[PDB]
């Protein structure tokens, strides 16, 4: 599935950002069975990856009523939110520091129980500058 | 002399009309899901 992130932002120490992820025609799923398009329980995976580090994992979402996980590392400045109108997925980490400076993915995950935490499709990836 | 012998399972046919339900191997307007799964393997025989 092919994943659309917004631009690059640039952002103040103590400032807010918000990061959009748009995932188009893959939010509903067709239960043959009910006859009807149902929005589908996929969950949608938001990682960052500092300059010259690792992958570090923040936060899902699951799209059919909103659940979210949030790593303990970031809970009570981050906020994943999604709009099944729009199927975009919205990123809104608060107090951001100087080593927040990451490009910041949103992974898509059909959320099967056969393959656990599979991450099938990338975004482009999103840059986000934190600086004084 | 002779006798009436009944035998079961011969190879005798006649024409006639029946319903014939759907096979196949995105939703698509023909609803080719609710066609049964054909086998893989299909068993054609020469007669």
């Amino acid at each position: 599935v092919r994943l659309d992130q917004s631009g690059t932002a640039v952002k103040k120490p103590g400032a807010s950002v918000r990061v959009s992820c748009r995932a188009p025609d893959s939010f509903t799923v067709y239960r043959p069975r009910l006859s009807a398009y149902f929005i589908g329980e996929f969950n949608i995976h938001w990682l960052r990856q500092a300059p010259g580090q690792g992958l570090e994992w923040l936060g899902f979402v699951n799209i059919f009523r909103g659940a979210v996980k949030y790593s303990s590392r970031f809970q009570g400045r981050i906020t994943i939110t999604r709009d099944t109108s729009s199927e975009t997925s919205y990123l809104d980490l608060g107090a951001l520091k100087a080593d927040d400076t990451a490009t910041y993915y949103c992974a898509w995950d059909k959320n099967v129980d056969d393959n656990p935490w599979r991450l099938d499709s990338w975004g482009q990836g999103t840059l986000v500058i934190v600086s004084s | 002399n002779l006798w009436v012998t009944v035998y079961y399972g011969v190879p005798v046919w006649k024409d006639a009309e029946t319903t014939l339900f759907c096979a196949s191997d995105k939703h698509n307007v023909w609803a080719t899901h609710a066609c049964v799964p054909t086998d893989p393997n299909p068993q054609e025989i020469h007669l």
